[PDB]
């Protein structure tokens, strides 16, 4: 088509993916920052008795070790998981891939720059 | 000429040099592995000159010079001449050179290893280069063909390797390596013109015969019909032009030259001949591994641009096979150059950008480094 | 490595200062590592997401 | 096609007359009213030179999407005017994906049409209909109305 | 992902490994208990690549890999090698995470302790299974063949079990693991292919005697004259295809192999074979109980698809048997599958949905309390 149409279309429509992908993530963030502040959510403090102090010192600690532990067990499935990415990837790409290196054309050099060294000054609005 | 630091790649024969920079599919220029000299003595002066002449310059003005290549069987024996011609072809034709690039070498799995280390010195030590690799000829040639298994012949210019490969692994046990290639492939060409009486002695002779046998020659996939009829008809002779006007008549030596590859006999050598040669680089292998390599029989290097080849080593080694199993051959247009371009592939993968022995590495291990670090 | 995802806790000798320091940095490294939990929770959604996918090609080659 | 309409968009007219100019410079070597393959040749021997050849013969049978068979003069023109680099932002691989995320909003690297047709109007621009008979055409490369992510990446890599 | 929560049931033998949902009647996937690994270096760069591959993985790239058994005669040695087999049997192939289903896996309660308490760790650490249950072969067997009384013949790949049940019980005192399975007569088929001019030394040569004995074999249930005839004539030769396209011809060799389980001393074993055994079995039980042992031989397992085999092992019992008597083998088609078939009958049995171990109590006790809660 005379389609300018479909040019500012595709930078849109590209656009507009990554932006569902980024309502997806507004959503997702949300999430992600409100568990923050409330996972461990900012503390209230005034008048205690030193016994309940310690214990809580000693409680968000273990805390700690066991939210390490926890997240860290989304770690490794994460991780194998993505290992999975590498190799899945890799590896159905080993069926399903590895020319999309094309024909890496290095006579595709700068292709403005080798032009303009056999052209000279004559390229100046582009 | 470049903009960016890109590896440069060089495929050194006893025959000529491919070179050019990695990321292109074929070398940028070609450099006769040849340092001229004159065999005369100089009258005039105010003629220009050279003390040495090298590459195309040798051959331009071979004339009166007496041609010399510093390789032997892909082992560098005059490594001085060969530093003149990679000057020339890194800083006057390329305009590219290791200084300022990473270079990568092309070698055979079984070649010396003192001559890699010779190799390896030059280029870290006189061209300054920041870091190298030298690779297997038959993995270059296999990626260059678009696989990861095969028995590649890569047919050098002095010697041949012959190395069975299966899923990207060397299958070291069934190297089958052959002391016949191209240059000996013109010995016995020029021994039978010799004969009709055309001789080839001095190096102007020399490069004449050598490039008869690329022009006129191939193999048909039956030698001996093709004889019956070659030696008994002017139909099948062509006439070569010689430098000075005259020609040559060549009939059946026409195929006869690279019949060695199937009669490796002609030229004194104990040897059954490259299909049966291929057939023991499969047969040799595992019987769950020969299906591949009976499917994947890969041509490579020179010669293989002789007429009829893929048919003529199809069909020996399927008469060599067990029945049932399907023989294939690749032999692909990127022929002669497919190792050069195997180079350039490899070492632009982002796969082998951490293979590369950097100058810090080599000037601590020193030259022997190339031992441990590529193969 | 469950013994150790413990940080150092420092509650004995000090003052109270040091006492709600040692609390609230665990609050926080706990609230940090809370983060890490969720989000490679998230990570592994899209991650079994563009495996949904690995998988296909999976098939779709075997 | 339509990148023709818009990199127009981009500048004016009057430029082109000046090309023109340019041109009758150059416009030596058409065989055939095109720039063909002994045209490529002409003018491009004109200094001793071709395209690398997968260039060349790829312009002369390949590229010809219409049927043109040849490299037209309109081919030639071509590739000597897609010289200068201006193209934006191709989108692609980690692009595509997470796109494909929603695209695939079944969570399962197969989209389904309509999650594609909500992308479609809220892009910015236009889509026909046709279009997406294109699409589906090209996307889903199994064209089983479901599309694995690179199917997607080779229907949308590579664009603004 | 299913619409119950099931229990998923693999059944891991010395040779093959099963496995499916509970409540099919068949596995969704059958595997070798194989890992493999390369015993080459490789060449090319960017190649993928596994340190090692399992299952039929493991059999698809063997042309380079050394093929290893992770069970040794029933018993599991190498659990992490177990581990990988089983995550690729469930996610790969099953498509199902064991973390939302319990998990069921056979045994002989012959077997010295650490293959029980070991399977039960690997599903309840490793997978985080929600509850274990280790069965007994012979227990599955039976209910797979449609009896409560009878003996389980199961001559599969590792050890031969035959164990007598009785109404539901066993009869531990009469059970007599023996050393005789399918796994010796492939390497006894190795040796005696090696003299007819077919040497059989390696993993891949090991493999192909297993897929020739598979399909070639028999046993006859007269040997005597099947090999008078057999060795003396080609005419009842079989043809087997080698991988690589070469054929192997086995005469009176196809039955001797299969003949081992009633002449064990071919492979150098001290025994009475399978049908003296199974014989044995049923003498050492009560008066009351062996004649309704004698009427319910039943076979399971591996080997006992063998041309001949009911009526060879019939017909030893029913010579060493008393008069009057009327012996008799059961053998279903859910022959070699009915260890796993009986796995899905008896995970989804409503009176062993006690038996299950939890993964509370598992953690609570330690891999031990699969001695309090299985068997």
């Amino acid at each position: 088509i005379s389609a300018s149409r479909k040019l500012q279309l595709k930078t849109l429509l590209l656009q507009i993916a990554k932006q569902e992908l980024e309502r997806e993530a507004e959503e997702r963030r949300g999430e992600k920052g409100r568990a923050l502040s409330t996972r461990c959510q900012p503390l209230e403090l005034a008048g205690l008795g030193f016994a309940e102090l310690q214990d809580l010192c000693r409680q968000l600690h273990a805390r700690v070790d066991k939210v390490d532990e926890e997240r860290y067990d989304i770690e490794a499935k994460v991780t194998k998981n993505i290992t999975e990415i590498a190799d899945l990837t890799q590896k159905i790409f080993d069926l399903r891939g590895k020319f999309k290196r094309p024909t890496l054309r290095r006579v595709r050099i700068s292709a403005d720059a080798m032009m303009q060294a056999l052209l000279g000054a004559r390229a100046k609005e582009s | 000429d470049e903009d960016e630091t890109t590896a440069l790649v060089c495929d050194n024969g006893s025959g000529l040099v491919k070179a050019g920079f990695a990321g292109d599919d074929a070398p940028r220029a070609v450099f006769p592995s040849i340092v001229g000299r004159p065999r005369h003595q100089g009258v005039m002066v105010g003629m220009g000159q050279k003390d040495s002449y090298v590459g195309d310059e040798a051959q331009s003005k071979r004339g009166i010079l007496t041609l010399k290549y510093p390789i032997e069987h892909g082992i560098i024996t005059n490594w001085d001449d060969m530093e003149k011609i990679w000057h020339h072809t890194f800083y006057n034709e390329l305009r590219v050179a290791p200084e300022e690039h990473p270079t990568l070498l092309t070698e055979a799995p079984l070649n010396p290893k003192a001559n890699r280390e010779k190799m390896t010195q030059i280029m870290f030590e006189t061209f300054n280069v920041p870091a190298m690799y030298v690779a297997i000829q038959a993995v270059l040639s296999l990626y260059a063909s678009g696989r990861t298994t095969g028995i590649v012949l890569d047919s050098g210019d002095g010697v041949t390797h012959n190395v069975p490969i299966y899923e990207g692994y060397a299958l070291p046990h069934a190297i089958m390596r052959l002391d016949l290639a191209g240059r000996d492939l013109t010995d016995y060409l020029m021994k039978i013109l010799t004969e009709r009486g055309y001789s080839f002695v001095t190096t102007a002779e020399r490069e004449i015969v050598r490039d008869i046998k690329e022009k006129l020659c191939y193999v048909a996939l039956d030698f001996e019909n093709e004889m019956a009829t070659a030696a008994s008809s002017s139909s099948l002779e062509k006439s070569y032009e010689l430098p000075d006007g005259q020609v040559i008549t060549i009939g059946n030596e026409r195929f006869r030259c690279p019949e060695t590859l199937f009669q490796p006999s002609f030229i004194g050598m104990e040897s059954a001949g490259i299909h049966e040669t291929t057939y023991n680089s499969i047969m040799k292998c595992d019987i769950d591994i020969r299906k591949d390599l009976y499917a994947n029989n890969v041509m490579s290097g020179g010669t293989t641009m002789y007429p009829g080849i893929a048919d003529r080593m199809q069909k020996e080694i399927t008469a060599l096979a067990p029945s049932t199993m399907k023989i294939k051959i690749i032999a692909p247009p990127e022929r002669k150059y497919s190792v050069w371009i195997g180079g350039s592939i490899l070492a632009s993968l982002s796969t082998f950008q951490q293979m590369w022995i950097t100058k810090q590495e080599y000037d601590e291990a020193g030259p022997s480094i190339v031992h441990r670090k590529c193969f | 490595i469950l013994a150790e995802r413990r940080k150092v806790l420092a509650i004995d000798h000090l003052n109270e200062d040091q006492l709600r320091e040692k609390a609230k940095e665990l609050w926080q490294s706990i609230y940090n590592l809370e983060a890490e939990k969720f989000d490679l929770q998230e990570k592994f959604k899209q991650q079994k997401y563009e495996i949904n996918v690995l998988r296909n090609r999976i098939n779709d080659n075997q | 096609d339509d990148i023709y309409k818009a990199a127009v968009e981009q500048l004016t007219e009057e430029q082109k007359n000046e090309f023109k100019a340019a041109f009758d410079i150059f416009v030596l070597g058409a065989e055939d009213g095109c720039i063909s393959t002994k045209e490529l040749g002409k003018v491009m021997r004109m200094l001793g030179q071709n395209p690398t050849p997968e260039e060349l013969q790829e312009m002369i049978d390949e590229v010809d999407e219409d049927g043109s068979g040849t490299v037209d003069f309109d081919e030639f023109l071509v590739m000597m005017v897609r010289c200068m680099k201006d193209d934006s932002k191709g989108k692609s691989e980690e692009e595509l994906s997470d796109l494909f995320r929603m695209f695939d909003k079944n969570a399962d690297g197969y989209i389904d049409l309509d999650e594609l047709k909500i992308m479609l109007q809220a892009t910015g621009e236009t889509i026909t209909e046709d279009d997406i008979e294109e699409l589906m055409k090209d996307g889903d490369k199994n064209n089983d109305g479901r599309i694995d992510y690179d199917e997607f990446l080779e229907f949308m890599k590579g664009v603004e």
